[PDB]
């Protein structure tokens, strides 16, 4: 009934249109994404995301920490990892495996410009390993 | 004590149901139930009473013509409570004429059964006094009459047709009656096309949802609500189109160009939107097909963006580049159309199928004139809609290579024999676009001697040149110098007298074919200087202007020339040979035309 | 008994100190003394109660990530007061870097420096180990490093070029390491381009300062008000621009086009005025580049006035007179532009380089044609701008000499041949403007014979004259008079029977070119008498009428004959030579057409 290769399609389409999107903000190119900005600790940056469970709980506080943040742009974003999260929900269902479901306001308020642009570049690696690793045998 | 009920109602359904209905008493903290009493003041006067634990009360068979009161009082179910007063008794009165159902709404291919209990002088007929009539124009046949009962008369329609509208009569109106008294009660069978086609646009931006549709079947129903409804479900689309049972309306309204066009925004995704135009209708909810949408599938693609239009020199295409627009992000076709500039254009068109050409080279028939071109994009699936054509891209006028053949040039001459220091005024005329290619910044003429050397005078864009020749000889060579340089090709011209007595030239004539065209006829003597051409020189005889010259080649023996000839004018035809050393004598002969 | 202090308030300076200032007792009508605790719970916790007079204190060279806790009472300063109760405490945590200062809002070349305390588990790290970056872009030069302790490290910008956007942002962002391990917090560099032009004009009535500037860079940071600063030195600007103490503020108004302009009026012609934008903003104030202008040296210049074109007399040049423009009083030269009245003008132009001249003379090829001629004027020196053209001057259709030749005319015959005394009809043809100037008033028919001498006689704007010839020689002049005099040149014809059987032409022969091209050619004999030109009468062959003739010059074998030929009917052409003695006899041939 569900057709898995057309989602794997649109799911891989989806994440390369909002990396680019996001890509098209261009104050955040030119930060690099691996240096390491004491602080900011708890955002899931890269840290080993090697398992279905991972990357749910990854893009989850992704989300709660998107959904504070007031820009319009993200906000779609936000809901376009709403679609990916459901759709990994959709994925687990295929290969069938369960998977279940603060300080952000310090950082934000004292400095929200460095917050954000770290935020953001390290989403944008979360996107790009988890793509390097939907091939692997991705496995719940 | 609880207080009397309130709110007494009472309504009759179609199959001739008696439905009485009262206001519970919310004030009570206790259930309550009720005494019900009705009277049907009918043909025969009957009073009933009874207890019910709900609100509401059912007494089937309503008999035609005949009265109902109802009253009503509430006691509390549990304890020891007391009877509330008697509530406000309501009467009501009932009709005669039965139909099953009035009317029907359906579609093509469907089974219609309906039916009448018809009335004739307070007697209904028997079943097989009943006739069914469509519109009171053509009886309908006995085998699609039944007899439910003698009373019912019965008519079935298997496998409908669409009912086609006649007028503002979308319906059909079935009239029973009693053969040929025919009563003004008819039934109405509907059948609508509901099929229409929406096309959805999702913003450049990816926000906001922008949908537009056209009722233009619909536009045939009024007093009836048309409206879109649609319901979001969490991923995608159902892979059957089907109805959702929890759905919503979407404000939608009519603009200029006949489409409804209403915006979602801001937007989930990829979160599928199953939306249809729901019709309530006065016999119910006709709906279009369920159509559900994935917005991110219909994003507009833009129109592409930054196209330069140029002349590629030293190989003479037409270059176009472009960029790809912010969206769409899958693989695009995309729409060249190009031509000349002016008030009309010959659009030429081209396609191109792999994304990653971000610039293309065409063949264009004009070379070097001013070029309108247009891009549009498509996505490659075509799951979208085509952009618009972009902005106007002008090429510039820049040459593609040097020249190829340079221009053919003569001599005139201006000065007494015996002065040797004569005007020679080079004549030659403009390449065409095919030797100059582009164009010829300027003309130099190139000289010769044995004195001087070779040397060049720059001529300008004139096409003739005045020079004093003093020397017993003197070589010209004209180049014809673009923006990258001179003619490839090119005539040498040389001027000398003592040789210029040399006769190459037996026998010349010419014949008057036309008043627009001459035959020129030569035949030459073996020649022992280098024949290259000749040049025939055209004037009117015995003037001094309509100098007019043009150059043939040495191979050939006949000639036409081609000229607004003035036949009362005898013409002087001077042949003039060309040699490598310099110009023969002219063969002159004088002829009319 | 004093009231415990209240509004306690506590910041980090920019030059990483701390301020502590609260509020006193407003109530209280006596001095109060106030005791301040500040706990440091830093790498070295240390407790520390000082005392103050003022609600002001001040701790300096903060240790990176660190708690403070602020407590304070009061006390009546005179007498014998109690202390009051401890006010809330307040407590900062500080983070593992500290800037000196944070930020910096300054213009284009400008110095700023910046000094870094960067906390390493708990160990202020070498200045020679403090290393800083811009937006995470690439190291600072060595050079521009200082050390003004060994745990406050320095960098410094000399030369600072304004920072070219990166987004949203409008400044750089600023992290001091150390080394590869560092904080969150970022701080800014706001620097814009200050450098500012703003152009200012006179206007064309000198009454009017209108100053326009764009907006372009300062709308991305908000909260910052933005005015017009201005002051006025006496006379003259002075070769420094530079803010006088004394500022002024002026209202400005923005339009469509996004630039605010600013509106003078009454204006000081010689007062010097000094302008910049004032920018106030939270961090601080900008100021653009003081810029002094001098109204008169801004003024646009103004057209010629009062111009009036007219065609000279005896002479056809185009004269054309105006007035100086009222400002400037300073030489100016004229470039006018001129040319035909009509959609398409052919704008030719001319140069005068002396103010004095208000009226020049040109050169024309019609002397009467309606003229379109405008007139500009710039400063001699250059100094300024190029003027609006003038009121576009047109010339009046008037004749200006006499005429410059008289009508072509010819002879038709009436009566029988035996007859002497024959009815000659001449009929001549309006002349165009090239040698009646532009009108004629009428035409006068000068006779001339040997027995009634000569004589005028005046046939007003008529072509044609029906006159009796007599006598055996009779020549006839015709001069076109206009509202100044007759024509110059008048063609003088003579009858005389004896010449009317002298016979010029040899041969005459017509081909018919096409219908409305008949080509004529004739051969002429050996003429004895004076013959000036000939007369083509062509006509249908036997008719009474269709008589029509030309003027054609002897000299010439062709004639181009455009009419309007019947092709059916054949046409009769006869060639009349004339002579000074009287008309020669005819040729007369048949031709179709």
């Amino acid at each position: 009934g569900v057709p898995i290769q057309k989602v794997q399609d649109d799911t891989k389409t989806l994440i390369k249109t909002i990396v680019t999107r996001i890509n098209d903000i261009s104050h955040t190119q030119s930060v690099s994404a691996k240096q390491r900005v004491t602080g900011l600790d708890f955002i899931p940056g890269l840290h080993p995301i090697l398992s279905l469970s991972k990357m749910d709980q990854t893009l989850a506080v992704y989300q709660q920490v998107l959904t504070s943040l007031p820009s319009q742009n993200v906000l779609q974003i936000a809901n376009d990892l709403e679609n990916l999260r459901d759709l990994l929900h959709l994925l687990a269902f295929s290969k069938s495996c369960s998977l279940p479901q603060e300080s952000l306001d310090g950082v934000l308020e004292a400095s929200l410009y460095s917050t954000e642009v770290v935020a953001l570049s390290r989403l944008q690696g979360s996107l790009q390993d988890i793509l390097q690793q939907l091939d692997v045998s991705p496995e719940c | 004590k609880p207080d009397p009920p309130l709110g007494l109602h009472m309504e009759v359904t179609d199959d001739g149901n008696l439905k009485i209905s009262w206001d519970s008493q919310t004030m009570a903290p206790f259930p309550l139930q009720y005494q019900v009493k009705y009277l049907e003041n009918s043909t025969i006067v009957r009073e009933a009473a009874e207890i019910v634990s709900a609100t509401s009360l059912l007494v089937d068979s309503v008999l035609p013509g005949s009265s109902y009161e109802v009253q009503v009082r509430s006691k509390r179910l549990d304890g020891s409570g007391v009877w509330s007063d008697w509530s406000s008794p309501q009467v009501f009165t009932t009709q005669d004429v039965v139909y099953f159902p009035p009317k029907i709404l359906t579609s093509v291919g469907s089974n219609a059964s309906f039916h009448c209990i018809y009335k004739n002088e307070n007697q209904i007929i028997s079943s097989k006094q009943i006739v069914w009539w469509r519109n009171l124009a053509e009886k309908i046949p006995e085998i699609q009459y039944s007899i439910v009962s003698d009373r019912v008369s019965k008519v079935t329609f298997s496998n409908l047709k669409a009912t086609r509208p006649r007028g503002k009569f979308t319906y059909d109106a079935v009239y029973c009656c009693n053969e040929q008294a025919c009563h003004h009660r008819y039934a109405e069978l509907y059948v609508i096309d509901v099929n229409i086609n929406i096309s959805c646009e999702t913003d450049g931006y990816l926000t906001k949802m922008t949908c537009r549709w056209s009722p233009s079947t619909i536009q045939s129903l009024v007093g009836s609500t048309v409206q879109l409804r649609y319901h979001r479900r969490s991923l995608y689309c159902p892979d059957s189109p089907s109805i959702h049972p929890t759905s919503e309306p979407k404000n939608c309204v009519l603009q200029r160009d006949g489409f409804y066009e209403c915006v979602f925004q801001p937007i989930f995704l990829l979160s599928g939107y199953t939306m249809w135009i729901r019709i309530n209708h006065s016999l119910g909810s006709l709906d279009s097909p369920p159509t559900c949408v994935l917005p991110d599938s219909v994003v507009k693609p833009l129109p592409p963006s930054n196209v330069k239009a140029e002349i590629t020199v030293n190989t003479g295409l037409l270059k176009v580049s472009w960029e790809k627009p912010v969206f769409p992000e899958n693989n695009l076709q995309f729409q060249i159309r190009y031509g000349l500039s002016g008030k009309e254009i010959q659009w030429k068109t081209h396609e191109v199928f792999d994304a990653k050409s971000k610039s293309a080279s065409l063949l264009v028939s004009d070379l070097c004139a001013v070029y309108v071109v247009q891009v549009r994009c498509r996505r490659l699936d075509g799951l979208g809609y085509w952009s618009n054509w972009s902005s106007p891209a002008y090429t510039l006028v820049m040459d593609v290579k040097v020249p190829m053949r340079g221009p053919e040039f003569w001599r005139k001459m201006d000065g007494d024999v015996t002065k040797k220091e004569r005007n020679v005024t080079l004549l030659w005329k403009p390449l065409t676009k095919n030797d100059s290619l582009c164009s010829v910044r300027r003309y130099v003429v190139k000289h010769r001697t044995a004195h001087n050397g070779t040397w060049s005078e720059d001529v300008g864009n004139r096409t003739n040149l005045t020079f004093l020749w003093t020397e017993p000889a003197h070589t010209v060579t004209v180049l014809a110098v673009n923006s990258l340089g001179a003619s490839l090709v090119n005539f040498n011209l040389t001027f000398s007298w003592p040789m210029s007595k040399v006769s190459a030239v037996e026998s010349l004539s010419a014949y008057p074919l036309s008043s627009s065209c001459v035959i020129l006829s030569w035949t030459l003597s073996p020649d022992d200087y280098s024949l290259l051409y000749l040049v025939i020189e055209w004037k009117i005889l015995n003037e001094d202007d309509g100098m007019k010259w043009l150059r043939i080649p040495s191979n050939v023996k006949k000639f036409y020339i081609h000229d607004n000839f003035i036949p009362i004018e005898k013409y002087q035809f001077s042949l003039y040979p060309v040699f490598m050393e310099g110009v023969g004598k002219p063969k002159i002969i004088n002829g009319f035309t």
